[PDB]
């Protein structure tokens, strides 16, 4: 598919919008850890 | 009651929850009872109420309770009424790298592990961007192997996203930021746990790679394709008459 597949990659390269790629469907965002203490600066 | 619980259980983002909801209810009741506490948009009337509720019952934790102009005003009023790698020696915090890791939507355990790595080994540094970038990239490659396998397009998209987020046009430096951290972080038990969990082992399964490297010819190099692939592909030409 050497001649066509490269065209497929080239055409499909420009299509997808970088903004809307949802890497995980059902994820809950990372909050702020409460305490500063546990992050000891050894 | 719905919005009260919505905001109260927003603190994470036994007796604590119950006592806090009771405290918020009665505090809002006291604040609205008299005609002395008006011109207060409910848009934000469940934040320092929660702060002082934490202050009251048994224990209080300063961080991430105020997490602004009118915040202090309301507090006083109520309490009286009652490229990115050339830069050298940069600084970082918990939430900065938490944000950088959370732009992928990765879990919180991985972010906490990266933060622990940073706060333990951030003393002899030259540029923390490199280490954090490498850490998050090698977390993405290990956890997202399934979708990368089923779609070889992801590789380019992820690399472009992490090349634009750090404002660079050259990428071999990013490649180094990956391989060097892989070299450095190669022998830790939590890394071992992550490896056994998400089964990358260089992007290939354990039970296949052992036979791939042991010196056999039964090793399953999948130039051919799986039977279910053909079974589901048949449908595409089943309806070719249209």
């Amino acid at each position: 598919l050497k001649q066509i597949i490269m065209n497929n990659l080239k055409e499909y390269k420009d299509s997808t919008s970088p903004g809307k790629l949802t890497l995980s469907r059902n994820f809950t965002p990372t909050p702020v850890p409460k305490n500063k203490k546990l992050y000891q600066t050894s | 009651q719905h919005c009260v619980a919505e905001v109260l259980r927003l603190d994470p983002q036994s007796g604590y929850l119950k006592k806090l909801t009771n405290a918020t209810s009665i505090l809002y009741n006291t604040s609205l009872n008299k005609v002395m506490l008006k011109q207060d948009e409910e848009v934000a009337r469940c934040h320092i109420c929660a702060y002082i509720a934490s202050q009251k019952m048994n224990e209080k934790h300063m961080p991430d309770l105020c997490y602004p102009k009118k915040a202090k005003h309301l507090m006083n009023l109520f309490r009286q009424s009652l490229s990115l790698l050339v830069k050298k020696y940069c600084k970082m915090t918990t939430e900065e790298i938490i944000r950088l890791c959370n732009d992928f939507e990765l879990p919180r355990e991985v972010a906490y592990k990266i933060v622990d790595e940073y706060n333990i080994n951030a003393s002899r540094l030259v540029c923390p961007w490199q280490l954090v970038c490498g850490l998050v990239l090698n977390c993405t490659f290990i956890v997202f192997n399934e979708r990368r396998r089923k779609d070889p397009r992801i590789d380019h998209f992820i690399v472009s996203k992490m090349c634009s987020l750090m404002l660079t046009s050259k990428v071999d430096d990013v490649i180094e930021c990956v391989k060097l951290v892989k070299e450095l972080i190669i022998g830790e038990k939590w890394f071992r746990d992550l490896q056994i969990r998400y089964d990358d082992f260089d992007g290939i399964r354990y039970d296949e790679i052992i036979f791939r490297k042991l010196g056999s010819m039964l090793q399953t190099t999948n130039i051919l394709v799986t039977d279910d692939q053909y079974n589901i592909w048949k449908k595409r030409i089943e309806m070719d008459l249209a």
